[PDB]
């Protein structure tokens, strides 16, 4: 019962710790996706636990070992990304653009 | 070490910061801790400048 | 001559199967490996009469003694 | 410029088409506000 | 408790001072002096057989102390249930205090080894082996305990009624003589281990050569006095010689257990024996002739081919044969211990080997200084 | 069972509940190698 | 007031299994330090407090540091199983007063002692010698065991309060209440 006592002071203290280290890491995850995202293409996902080819705004095709900091289900394989200016991974999705016809009909 | 000479015992790297290679990327309380506790495990060297790597680009400013 | 380093790793043996209580640090063979733009600053630093990668008769004599 | 990333103040972002270069979201800066930007205007935007 | 202390004060040896110390230790409510001063009372020479009482008394202060090491306590309950010695009511008194005590240290690993030792009269395997393997599998950051380990000898030694524990109960006996490095344990009692790892030595099938036998201090600082013959026996199995009448001598000076083992004795022994041939000569000529192995090992011919066999087969040897001119190479990987005279003599050995490296490195060196630069 | 009405009245919450901030923490090491 | 960096001397060893306060004595120890680091640091903010085990070897669980949260964790879970040094901690403690931070900080330790030390007067009075000549001002309080203020501890105080030097008071606390207001009704006046 004692040994319970002090295994919840232990893990509250834990707590604590561990909040300002998650912050801290949010605090560098915002440092890396601060801002100026490039948008891609996503040409297509593969398997390898999926790895994503991409065909950024300057006509340059990327092969990326891991998606990003951005979840890796819908993604379809045309999903418009704004995917990082200088180490080409994907921060967060944006919303289609349009699809040709389907613009041109409103 | 006098007017012709500038020696550069150590160097000690900095947090990547998102802004990139500026002034505001000197973390004000990193640089401390990292002063105070480099001096106090023996190396109490002034800071005699600062280095950027220029991934291609050559040597410039 | 060939002591650049020595690295140990302690195991949890009492000293061998009929011997009392240690600890005793246990050898693992060393390398000094370097990657590139290491190797390049080691090279820089480097570059007195010393070096020559290629390996002349002299020099192949002179490994064998 | 391009579509708004339906902003509200905490999407100040925007893609916006440099030419023939690529395209990029980007935020405003801090002497503009967004009421004066809209999509599909010529908007001057720095280097760095 | 003061009532049944003072009123029971006697029943036991020297009870004044003893009992009297534990009443002002008692009232002073010290514990750790209380339990040393109770482990020694325990360890008294006596047979303590006012059970009730002292079990009371120690359920009283273990129930109290609740902080004292489990170490401690669980050697005061280890002698307790000792001394109870009815099997049922122990183990059902074993479960309350592992249960009354469930710290990670070394208080439920001590109440399973002693379930095992409690439970070796009585089936030996169904439920003592996976205590073993649970111990030695959670003995983890914690070796310097070391007698967990006796307690293992215990269990795993005790378990020598067989075939197999031949060669392992000599792997873990020698690990209980390296647990407990000061003697202390009377002459007889140590005799009687050393019987039972003589024993293990020469009917061992693994063991062949094991040297550290000879030369663990347990052995040859107090076997010298009785049962000589056995020490003999070693001696001769490791310099190999057969000693046919002196061999038979310990065979019927020690009928039992080694007339029944006679077969697999001769076999170690002549394996022992193509060892010393093999040290004998320094590879000047390795090819030894059917005549050296048929009158050395006293075999015949037929044979040899057979122990060289058996020699590779269990990995002390890695020779081969040539029945053609009768001779076998030996290129053979097990060493022995080595007598400081022969530590002397390799030192020159290894003198003549780098003085003639020394002596080449210069002439190397004095023809090539005009290269070298 | 003075202390002990289901777990120490807290440690339900701490020890699974309120130690999602560790599964919160395994998507900040994946953001980390990614 | 003045500037210290506390390394404070915790015992978990087996000879401190005693009763002689209510609860428990490595409890007593335990709410002790946390007492008296709590007004040492309420006393002096920018002061630094630290930890030594001194069962079977000297751990530093915890080195000359100003938050007092974290060597108050470290305090539980101490697993009081080991058996006392005094000597060796004491020259842990030392040693670690030498490698301070803050030059300006003048070094100070709190050291418990609930156990019989086992040891010999020559080196403990040698001892005494050589903490003297550093001028490291120890203070010393006897727990535990019935002999308190053994003549090896008076000596130590008489000694490194050579004189009535550095001040290492022999405060004395009774076998029996150990209690807070004992323990804090001496030091926080004075040492």
């Amino acid at each position: 019962i004692k040994i319970m006592k002090s295994e919840v002071l232990r893990v509250t203290h834990e707590l604590q710790a561990m909040k300002d280290k998650i912050k801290e890491n949010s605090e560098k995850i915002k440092v890396n996706k601060t801002l100026p995202y490039l948008v891609s293409n996503v040409i297509e996902l593969l398997d390898v636990g999926k790895c994503a080819v991409i065909k950024t705004s300057t006509r340059q095709t990327y092969f990326l070992p891991v998606i990003g900091l951005v979840d890796a289900e819908k993604l379809k394989p045309g999903d418009l990304v704004g995917v990082n200016k200088d180490s080409y991974l994907i921060l967060e999705t944006l919303p289609t653009e349009y699809d040709s016809r389907v613009k041109a009909m409103e | 070490v006098d007017d012709y000479t500038v020696r550069v015992i150590d160097v000690f790297a900095m947090p990547q910061s998102g802004t990139g290679v500026s002034v505001e990327a000197v973390d004000p309380v990193f640089q401390a801790k990292m002063l105070d506790m480099l001096k106090q495990t023996g190396r109490p060297e002034m800071v005699v400048g600062w280095y950027h790597s220029h991934p291609g680009f050559g040597c410039w400013l | 001559l060939g002591l650049p380093t020595e690295a140990y790793i302690s195991v949890e043996e009492v000293h061998d199967d009929g011997t009392p209580t240690s600890k005793t640090f246990e050898h693992v063979t060393s390398e000094i490996g370097a990657e590139e733009a290491e190797e390049v600053g080691v090279e820089h630093l480097l570059r007195d009469i010393k070096d020559t990668t290629v390996g002349t008769l002299s020099q192949r004599i002179t490994n064998q003694v | 410029c391009t579509k708004i990333i339906n902003a509200d103040s905490e999407d100040p972002k925007y893609i916006i088409n440099v030419k023939q270069f690529a395209k990029f979201v980007v935020d405003l800066s801090d002497q503009v506000a967004p009421t004066d930007i809209e999509e599909g205007m010529r908007v001057g935007v720095d280097r760095n | 408790v003061p009532g049944f202390l003072q009123q029971s004060q006697n029943s036991g040896p020297g009870q004044p001072a003893v009992w009297h110390r534990l009443e002002e230790l008692y009232t002073k409510k010290l514990w750790h002096q209380l339990t040393l001063q109770v482990l020694d009372f325990v360890q008294d020479p006596c047979f303590a057989q006012g059970d009730g009482l002292i079990k009371l008394y120690e359920n009283f202060i273990s129930e109290f102390e609740h902080r004292v090491n489990p170490l401690s306590l669980v050697e005061i309950i280890l002698h307790v249930v000792r001394q109870m010695t009815d099997p049922n009511v122990a183990l059902t008194f074993l479960e309350k205090t592992r249960e009354k005590v469930k710290s990670s240290d070394e208080a439920v690993i001590l109440c399973k080894t002693a379930i095992g030792a409690l439970k070796l009269n009585i089936g030996d395997l169904q439920v003592t082996k996976e205590t073993i393997e649970d111990v030695e599998e959670m003995l983890n950051n914690l070796p310097g305990v070391t007698s967990v380990h006796s307690r293992f000898y215990d269990l795993s030694s005790k378990y020598y009624q067989t075939i197999g524990n031949h060669a392992s109960y000599y792997k873990d006996a020698l690990r209980f003589l390296g647990c407990v490095d000061i003697k202390d344990l009377p002459v007889s009692e140590q005799q009687e281990r050393a019987f039972t790892l003589g024993l293990a030595g020469l009917l061992g099938e693994g063991v062949f050569n094991f040297g550290e036998l000879l030369m663990h201090p347990v052995l040859e600082s107090l076997r010298n006095t009785d049962r000589q013959w056995l020490i003999d026996t070693l001696y001769a199995f490791n310099s190999g010689n057969v000693e046919r009448f002196q061999t038979l001598k310990t065979a019927w000076g020690q009928q039992p257990d080694l007339a029944a083992n006679e077969a697999q004795l001769l076999r170690k022994i002549q394996l022992l024996c193509l060892m010393e041939m093999t040290f004998t000569r320094p590879a000047n000529h390795r090819q030894l002739t059917f005549e050296e192995i048929a009158k050395s090992a006293k075999i015949t011919v037929n044979e040899v081919e057979l122990l060289v066999m058996k020699a590779l087969s269990v990995g002390l040897v890695k020779g081969s044969i040539d029945e053609v001119d009768k001779r076998v190479h030996m290129t053979w990987v097990q060493p022995r211990v080595l007598d400081l005279q022969q530590i002397k003599g390799m030192k020159d050995r290894l003198e003549f080997w780098c003085t003639d490296v020394k002596s080449m490195e210069m002439l190397v060196e004095h023809q090539a200084h005009d290269i070298l630069t | 069972l003075l202390e002990h009405k289901e777990i120490d009245g807290r440690l339900k919450e701490l020890r699974e509940q309120l130690k999602e901030l560790t599964k919160q923490y395994e998507k900040s090491e994946n953001d980390l190698k990614a | 007031m003045v500037l210290e960096s506390t390394m404070v001397c915790v015992d978990n060893s087996e000879y401190m299994r005693n009763g002689d306060f209510l609860p428990t004595r490595l409890q007593a120890q335990q709410d002790a330090v946390n007492i008296v680091c709590h007004s040492k640091t309420r006393s002096n903010p920018e002061n630094n407090v630290g930890l030594i085990t001194l069962a079977n070897d000297c751990e530093v669980l915890t080195t000359l540091t100003p938050d007092t949260g974290r060597i108050l964790s470290k305090l539980h879970t101490v697993q009081p199983k080991g058996k006392i040094t005094f000597c060796t901690g004491i020259r842990v403690a030392h040693l670690a007063l030498k490698h301070r931070q803050g030059k300006n900080h003048k070094m100070r330790i709190i050291a418990f002692v609930g156990s019989p030390v086992e040891d010999n007067e020559k080196d403990l009075v040698k001892l005494a010698k050589r903490l003297k000549k550093e001028k490291v001002n120890v203070d010393i309080i006897n727990f535990g065991e019935e002999e308190v203020n053994t003549e090896k501890l008076t000596a130590f105080v008489n000694t490194l309060n050579g004189k009535d030097g550095t001040g290492s008071h022999l405060v004395t606390v009774p076998p029996g209440p150990s209690l807070a207001d004992a323990l804090i009704s001496s030091p926080i006046l004075a040492g």
